[PDB]
DNA sequence: CAGCCAGGGACACGGCGAATAGCCATC
RNA sequence: GCGAGAGGGACACG
DNA sequence: GATGGCTATTCGCCGTGTCCCTCTCGCTGGCTG
């Protein structure tokens, strides 16, 4: 109580716990500043690289939190295709081959 | 009286000045010479001080010694003292010291006196006290070969400062003080939100003041007696909650010394020693004067008892509470009544100037304090009656302090000389930052402003425009430094409405105490103003109008506010502060050209700023020239003595420019003392010449001169109008290596023999040999290392006894993008008995010069902030040409003028055309009304007649219109430029004329030291950082351009994932990927896929090193 | 700085209290302080201010 | 041979500070005498670049993906409107507007 | 997971490392405060640069130089104990110091809020006094 | 209740995870590889301060002194003071200047602990991972190319 | 400053009017530098959020 | 004395979050 | 082939 | 008189733009022949 969790996760957990006993968690909307809303991302690497490295890094260590490596700044540190633009799997995996007509015309 | 007359070989630079100057400009390099002479005690200082305060003649070192001595043991059985600071003649002259990497110093000898008390005897010697660095004739110390300038610092003078802070949470003003000493303990007498008063000693969690009042020994009844008026003080007295002086003493002891057992004698000694023993609390003479003045305690008493006294403290308290009440003026017992006011910590009365002498004195005092510590400690160990001061004094700490000041300090700045103006302006600079002063991050946004007290003491225009605005400034032309440190300014005192010529120097305090009129006021040739109302500066910086009855002081002349650099901007009063600032900053960046033509339009400041810059060689005593040559000028004096001034030809300045001096006299000339015998880099027959006058047109020409771009004519390349000699210096040292020694020889490991063609028999290249990128300058080899022979080769060599003879070639090669003639090879060897760093056998310098022409992109800028790179250099044929057929040498865009409010470039253009073509006012019917105030011998002027417009009193708009009306024809009957200053220009390409007239004239533009050849860079492969395998950085090495966070954000915004991966993975850190990419491109194959950056692995290892188990989960 | 404090969701340095219920208002013009009360239409409470 | 290779090979030009997306743009290079990167005037407003002493950095994409990105996503002719409010940034300004 | 750290990453976890992991990572144990020999400028044995702990400074060369060639890779000298391999292994192979007595990590103690204090319900001042040998503590009273 | 909520924030973090809090107290201290803390040699025989090897030297010296003190047999006061000094040395190694006066270096220069290599605008995250130098790049002054 | 300056840059300012103008000029420059730093920080925060 | 060892405190601000300090209430 | 210090250039006035 | 328990005050901690060029300097002490 008093902690801040993503609304999607909150609704998902409420709908998950409604069964096996009806006691959905009660929540309220909040308006939080940008500095806070970027130091609590679910990726300790982005938060560590952003600001307050000691605090976020050490509390991530205590929580034994795991980064999923699917953000935009997390995939740039490790040197992988950013999940945006030409990097998303919709285009990274597009297969191209000559058409049959032109292939025969070769 | 036109022209600057009090200089013998003055070119007749007619001037537009309307106001005579009562006071000639001072010795612009006096601010440093006087200070260092004070430190030395030189005779000039002695006799001048006798003229202005003979009561207390004491040099800097004398004062340091007197403060320091005596040095006695705690037991009091002996003492040591110093006296007689003597300076020997300098070991080697200025140029020799500059060349041979030697610090230009002189030995210091100080006589000791080791007095004994138990038996009685005094011991005296002459003690070597280090090689004290010695100031040169201009103001530059030659330290370890280089030339350094100790910039004067701005500091807040120690004393008492009262300030009020508005309580937003309560809307109640709180008044506080900050008694700030030198080398002492801070302490505050403040007021909290409530009706109390707090004391902090060394800033210790506040405390009611009363514990202090009783601690000093003041009873409750007597405290009430002293404060018998303030309700707040009786309220505090009710709230003291402390009875007993010793109780307060021990409470304060516990507060300041927690855990230390309090006791009466200890507290009595401590609280006194904190503030009343001069050993650890000494606000200097300036501080004592400030305290006395602010409290008005002692008037006729001389400067004695620099430390505090209880009377001063209680005076501070009572003044504080009276100010809190709202009193205007206050009277202290045993002291003159003084006003009650808050003190501002930026007003130049409370902001003093630590010049060079005081800084070196402070460093010497620190070193001597360390030395005194050492000597007093070793006194105990050494037995008495068996040691000598020569054996007691250890001079290593003092010389160390001197060395670490002059070298690697924040004020012993590297000399900024590429033209005489820059060298002159680096001196006289006031840097507000350094030890004991605020830094950039600590610097706020109020200390950087222009306080009204800067008038006449610190130029408001000239200042750096980077992250140093306001902090770094320069002294005004007429400003002189007070003996205490404040910055004085001369003023013409007006008496009975008569503006006398009795110059008197005032600091900020006297300035704002009295009332000062403006410089350009119409006196009726006798000291009486025309109009009643004149513009006057009041006490608190206000400007108002006052009748000519209350005016008490007058500025000596206009341009009293500007510095030397800004005084050289013609029509300054038409430019804006931003562009005037830019022009003043850029006048210090021009490279010295080869010809250095004087400006057609300038100021009277060029000549003085040139002869005082120092490089212009000047005859000290008159005489008749005997011999003249490129290398020497030998003058014969009036009586017997002859002097051969040695010219300085092709000497590299600190920033790579040339330092040529050329004679401007012949064998038959007679030269008066103080005459300009020879020129310097940027001086033309005595006066400053930073650039060239080119024909300028102010139209937008085909967009090549678009948005500050400038287009020159190929004439400037053909005729070498704008070309500069740049000398670069390269260095290599052969040193004793682990395997042996390093040798420089023509014999070198495998290389084609043609490169050896230029090298001489002993390595270094030959004089006058052109070199390019990759050429050998010093054939050098070093032992390759431990090497393995083939086993058969090894056994054969053991039979031979042959040496390995391996070596590995590593020779001095010029950096990429360098070429030019070789000037000089300077060789230093241990065999020649020179001073070299330990472990170095050989050290050779090679100078390489290049005549850099003007090319595309080179930065050009006038004097009024019209900077711009060179977009295109058109041929001479396709350039706009007047009806006469003279092409315009440069074309400036017209859209850059109106929106910058720097309309002095246009007026400079007009007056430049008027000067080039001359003029003749038609004095057939008297004179024209607009010429009524024009000085005589300006109604006519022959072609190429140099003129001068002083800064804030110069050619008016009406005079410019009149002079353009009469612009006598060049050769035929034709006025190229009509009365509007514009001209009919013929297009160079289309042939037909431009449908409307164009503004043409002559503008003095310069060649800034931002040449392209020094800027261009390209990398494809180079050295790498060993810590993280990213490419190195900078142009000195190969280096690659940084791709920062913002650039990656832009790439992510585009959506270019692969390019970002390329820039961050295999171009920078993929140590296994870079080689593969090189091979793939060379072979033409497809690019390999990037791997994982090495820097991320470094991050991983470091996180692991912090006891953070970072593991990678493949799934 | 207004943008900075708005995007940071700071408590504005110049807060201007807004009501939480409609209805008529009993004004209490305060000197050196202030006081406003809005008669609630739920009537729950005229949230007091100072 | 240099010209031969340099033809049809984009290079990215950048000017710090890279305030917005258009700070970095891909241009088709060509050899020019001198030592200054001749920049098209109309892109100045995109770079916030004036010619009173600025400097710009040039990067070279290598892989076919990088070259395609420079040619398609980032080519200057493909970036006329600002990404902020859609107003044009490659339009004539200053001398061109006066003319 | 991965040891070659190829780009087939999926997750990056960070957690409290215990002494067991510390002694697991290290390829040796530094015990002497020695870095480089004065004269031969060679990594000191048992020091902060010793080859046995971190690897060879020269590619395929042990401290005694008994092997110098690529033919000997992946084996250990039986005299000097250095593992002959590429010098790049000096960038990854870590060490460890066997402290005589336990010590406390600053991040979890002093970083406000003191996580160690919260775990043990101790205010930071008393925690500092306890750790910095200013006064005793009762661990378990029988 | 509020202090309880924070203490829960911590203890629950330890409960849910399979790692014990004992990692807070360190029996052994890892040593970063030498190539990431290189000792470059400046001309004249003076090695430039790598700024980490000296902290490691301090920790090693204090650990050795504590070992020899316990071997020799010393009173509680001296050995406990030694343990405190070892604590401070490891303290400076992990995070310089966080508690007490920073471990000063030559010329009144505080040393750079492992944390300073992360925290700040000059750390690995901000300076060497998000934005890094690149090859195949150049720079030059720009001029107007109206014919392009 | 309630004086105020009354001379156009064409007509040419006087000494004191120029001195008064320097106040605003230098204030603008220093403000510009500090505001650049602040806006850079704000841009970083927005990009990261 | 040098190779080779080694071992005493200054002008910044603004905002956020935790630990107290001081004051009214109740057993 | 690192660190500190100094200087310097480029950065919207509707 | 002490724990609760509410408002205020200190006091630490965190942050405070990007890119580039040039230059100069880089800690102090003991044994012993
Ligand atoms: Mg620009
Ligand atoms: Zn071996």
């Amino acid at each position: 109580p008093g902690s801040l969790i993503d609304r999607a996760e909150f609704e998902a957990e409420n709908r998950r716990v409604v069964a096996e006993g009806g006691e959905p968690a009660a929540g309220r909307p909040v308006l939080m500043g940008i500095t806070k809303a970027s130091l609590a991302t679910d990726s300790w690497l982005s938060a560590a690289s952003f600001q307050e490295t000691t605090r976020v890094l050490t509390d991530a260590a205590i929580n034994c939190r795991s980064d999923k490596l699917n953000g935009l700044k997390e995939n740039v540190i490790i040197g992988k295709l950013i999940p945006a633009g030409t990097g998303i799997n919709r285009y990274r995996n597009i297969a191209v081959q000559p058409t049959e007509e032109a292939r025969a015309a070769a | 009286s036109s022209s600057n007359n009090s200089v013998p070989g003055a070119p007749n630079r007619v001037s537009f000045a309307k106001l005579r100057e009562p006071l000639e400009v001072p010795g612009l390099l006096d601010v440093q010479t006087d200070s260092f002479e004070w430190l030395i005690g030189s005779p000039r200082w002695r006799e001048s001080a006798a003229e202005r305060g003979d009561v207390n003649p004491v040099g800097g070192l004398e004062e340091v010694l007197y403060e320091l001595s005596p040095i006695e043991d705690f037991s009091g059985s002996m003492s040591l003292s110093f006296s007689d600071p003597r300076f020997d003649d300098v070991k080697a002259p200025v140029d020799e010291c500059k060349d041979k990497d030697m610090t230009y110093a002189a030995p210091l000898f100080v006589t000791a006196e080791f007095i004994n008390n138990n038996t009685g005897e005094i011991k005296s010697q002459t003690v070597f006290m280090g090689d004290f660095p010695m100031m040169t004739e201009k103001g530059t110390f030659i330290i370890n070969g280089t030339e350094r300038v100790v910039v004067s610092q701005l500091v807040r003078s120690p004393g008492v400062y009262f300030d009020e802070t508005i309580d937003k949470s309560t809307d109640k003003t709180l008044h506080s003080v900050k008694v700030i000493p030198s080398r002492g303990a801070w302490l505050e007498f403040d007021v909290d939100k409530r009706d109390t008063v707090g004391v902090r000693i060394d800033r210790k969690r506040r405390q009611p003041v009363t514990v202090l009042l009783k601690a000093l020994g003041w009873t409750s009844e007597q405290i009430v007696e002293r404060f018998g008026f303030s309700e707040i003080m009786r309220s505090t007295l009710e709230k003291d909650n402390t009875v007993g002086t010793d109780e307060a003493l021990l409470d304060i002891y516990r507060k300041l010394r927690p855990g230390e057992p309090p006791t009466k004698e200890s507290a009595q000694t401590l609280l006194e020693n904190l503030f009343f023993k001069e050993k650890r609390y000494d606000l200097a003479r300036v501080g004592r004067y400030k305290v006395n003045k602010k409290l008005g305690l002692h008037v006729g008493e001389p400067i004695t008892s620099s430390t505090l006294t209880e009377e001063d403290v209680v005076a501070t308290i009572e003044y504080l509470v009276r100010l809190h009440e709202g009193q205007t003026t206050m009277t202290v017992p045993g002291g003159v009544e003084v006003p009650v006011e808050t003190d501002d910590i930026d007003h130049f009365g409370n902001r003093r100037l630590r010049t060079v002498g005081e800084l070196i004195q402070n460093q010497i005092r620190v070193g001597m304090s360390r030395m005194e510590r050492v000597v007093r400690e070793r006194m105990t160990t050494q037995d008495v009656e068996a040691i000598t001061p020569q054996t007691l004094i250890n001079i290593r700490p003092v010389v160390a302090a001197i060395k670490e000041f002059f070298g690697t300090s924040q004020l012993s700045q590297f000399m900024d000389q590429n033209n005489p103006l820059s060298g002159l302006t680096h001196k006289r600079r006031l840097s507000a930052l350094g030890p004991g002063g605020l830094s950039r991050e600590r610097a706020g946004l109020e200390v950087r402003d222009v306080h009204p007290s800067h008038y006449g003491r610190m130029c408001p225009i000239e200042t750096p425009e980077g992250p140093n605005i306001g902090l770094i400034g320069s002294l005004s032309v007429y400003a002189r430094v007070n003996p205490f440190g404040f910055i004085e300014t001369p003023y013409r005192k007006v008496v009975d409405g008569v503006v006398s010529d009795e110059i008197v120097y005032l600091t900020a305090d006297e300035e704002d105490r009295h009332v000062v009129a403006q410089a350009n006021s119409p006196i009726d040739a006798d000291g009486r103003f025309v109009e009643p109302r004149v513009l006057v500066r009041r006490k608190a910086g206000e400007v108002e109008y006052v009748p000519s009855s209350e005016v008490d002081y007058m500025d000596v002349s206009p341009r009293q506010m500007v510095s030397v650099a800004t005084a050289m901007i013609p029509f300054l009063e038409h430019d804006d502060a931003n562009r005037a600032l830019m022009g003043a900053n850029m006048q210090r960046q021009a490279v010295p050209l080869v010809r250095s033509e004087a400006p057609l339009v300038g100021t009277g400041m060029e000549l003085r700023a040139a002869i005082d810059a120092g490089d212009v060689v000047v005859a000290e005593e008159s005489g008749v020239i005997e011999e003249v040559s490129a290398d020497y000028i030998t003058v014969m004096h009036d009586n017997g003595t002859r002097r051969t001034y040695r010219m300085r030809k092709f000497a590299r300045s600190n920033h790579g420019t040339c330092a040529n001096q050329c004679p401007i006299v012949d064998a038959g000339d007679r030269v008066e003392a103080g005459q300009v015998i020879a020129d310097g880099p940027c001086t033309d027959d005595g006066e400053m010449a930073l650039g060239k006058n080119l024909l300028v047109a102010i139209m937008p020409w085909e967009g090549h001169n678009y948005e500050d771009a400038i287009i020159l004519s190929n004439r400037l390349v053909e005729e070498d109008v704008l070309t500069s000699i740049h000398i670069e210096e390269h260095e290599i040292d052969a040193r004793d290596t682990k395997l042996g020694a390093e040798e420089i020889t023509r014999d070198i490991p495998n290389i084609s023999d043609e490169v050896l063609a230029d090298l001489d028999e002993r390595g270094i290249v030959r004089i006058g040999a052109e070199v390019r990128d990759g050429d050998i300058l010093v054939g050098k080899v070093t032992p390759k290392g431990e090497t393995e022979l083939t086993p058969e080769e090894r056994l054969l060599r053991a039979i031979f006894g042959e040496k390995a003879r391996e070596v590995r070639d590593t020779s001095l090669k010029v950096p990429h993008g360098e070429s030019g003639k070789v000037i000089g090879i300077r060789v230093f060897s241990r065999e020649d008995e020179d001073e070299l760093p330990a472990g170095v056998n050989e050290l050779v310098r090679v100078y390489v010069a290049q005549k850099r022409k003007i090319s595309d992109g080179d930065k050009l800028a006038g004097r009024h902030g019209n900077k711009g790179v060179i977009g295109k250099i058109l041929p001479v044929e396709d350039m706009p040409f007047l009806a006469d057929g003279t092409p315009v040498d440069i074309i400036l865009n017209t859209h850059g003028v109106p929106r910058r409010m720097n309309i002095g470039q246009i007026l400079e253009t007009h007056l430049g055309w008027c000067a080039h073509s001359g003029w003749k006012v038609d004095a057939a019917k008297g004179v024209p009304d607009w010429a009524a105030r024009l000085p005589d011998e300006l109604l006519e002027a022959q072609p190429n007649a140099i003129v001068s417009t002083p800064v804030f009193d110069g050619a008016q708009e009406a005079e410019l219109q009149g002079l353009l009306s009469c612009t006598l024809p060049n050769r035929d009957g034709d006025v190229l430029v009509d009365a509007d200053g514009k001209a009919m220009l013929f297009d160079g390409r289309s042939g037909e004329p431009f449908p409307y007239p164009v503004t043409v004239g002559y503008m003095y533009i310069m060649k800034l030291h931002h040449l392209v050849d020094d800027k261009i860079h390209a990398r494809s492969t180079g050295p790498y950082s060993m810590i993280t395998q990213q490419p190195l950085g900078g142009k000195a090495q190969f280096g690659g351009q940084r791709f920062g966070e913002m650039e990656c954000w832009a790439m992510q915004a585009y959506g270019a994932a692969y390019t970002l991966q390329e820039l961050l993975t295999i171009k920078s850190d993929d140590t296994v990927g870079r080689v593969k990419v090189y091979e793939a491109i060379v072979k033409g194959e497809n690019i390999p896929e990037p791997g994982i950056p090495e820097s991320f692995k470094v991050l991983l290892k470091e996180l692991q090193s912090l006891c953070l188990n970072v593991e990678v989960l493949s799934s | 700085p207004r943008v900075q404090e708005l995007f940071e969701a700071r408590v504005p340095r110049g807060k201007a209290p807004i009501a939480d219920v409609t209805g008529r208002v009993r004004l209490e013009d305060g000197e050196r302080f202030y006081k406003i009360t809005i008669v609630p239409d739920d009537g729950g409470e005229e949230v007091v201010y100072d | 041979v240099l010209e031969e290779v340099i033809a049809e090979h984009p290079v990215l030009l950048n000017r710090a500070p890279t305030l917005h997306r258009l700070g970095i743009q891909a241009f088709e290079p060509m050899l020019v005498e001198g030592k200054a990167i001749q920049l098209h005037p109309l892109v100045c407003e995109a770079f916030n670049a004036d010619f009173d002493g600025d400097q710009m950095a040039v990067h070279l994409p290598l892989s076919a993906e990088a070259q395609a990105e420079a040619r398609i996503l980032m080519l200057s002719s493909n970036n006329i409107l600002s990404p902020a409010s859609g107003r044009p940034l490659a339009m004539p300004r200053l001398d061109m507007v006066t003319g | 997971g991965a040891m070659l750290d190829v780009n087939f990453f999926d997750e990056l976890r960070i957690g409290l490392a215990t002494a067991e992991d510390i002694r697991q990572w290290s390829y040796g144990e530094v015990k002497k405060p020695e870095t480089i020999n004065y004269r031969t400028l060679k990594p000191e044995k048992d020091g902060l640069f010793c080859e046995k702990i971190f690897g060879p400074t020269r590619d395929w060369e042990c401290y005694c130089g008994k092997y110098k060639r690529v033919r000997f890779k992946g084996i250990i000298c039986e005299r000097c104990g250095v593992e002959v391999t590429r010098a790049k292994v000096r960038r990854e192979r870590m060490g460890h110091i066997e402290l005589a007595a336990p010590v406390t990590h600053i991040w979890y103690f002093k970083g406000v809020p003191s996580r160690l204090g919260y775990l043990l319900d101790l205010a930071p001042k008393d925690l500092e006094k306890i750790i910095y040998f200013a006064a005793y503590v009762i661990t378990s009273v029988d | 209740k509020l202090r309880a909520l924070k203490r829960l924030k911590v203890v629950a973090a330890f409960q849910q995870s399979g790692n014990s809090p004992m990692g807070m107290v360190l029996d052994a201290v890892p040593v970063i590889p030498p190539e990431l803390r290189p000792m470059v040699q400046l001309d004249g025989g003076r090695f430039a301060t790598s700024d980490l090897n000296d902290l490691y030297r301090r920790v090693i010296n204090r650990n050795n002194r504590l070992k020899r003190l316990i071997d020799l047999g010393a009173p509680e006061i001296i050995v406990n003071n030694e343990k405190r000094m070892l604590q401070e040395s490891v303290d400076a190694l992990f995070d310089n200047g966080r508690r007490g006066r920073p471990v000063t270096g030559p010329g009144n220069r505080p040393l750079k602990s492992l944390s300073d290599l992360l925290k700040g605008k000059q750390g690995r995250f901000r300076q060497n991972l998000l934005g890094k130098r690149v090859d195949y790049s150049g720079r030059s002054v720009i001029v107007v190319g109206p014919q392009l | 400053i309630p004086r105020p300056v009354k001379s156009s840059f064409r007509e040419g300012l006087t000494v004191l009017e120029y001195f008064i103008n320097t106040h605003g000029a230098r204030k603008g420059l220093a403000d510009t530098a500090l505001r650049t730093a602040d806006s850079g920080y704000l841009t970083r925060r927005l990009v990261d959020v």
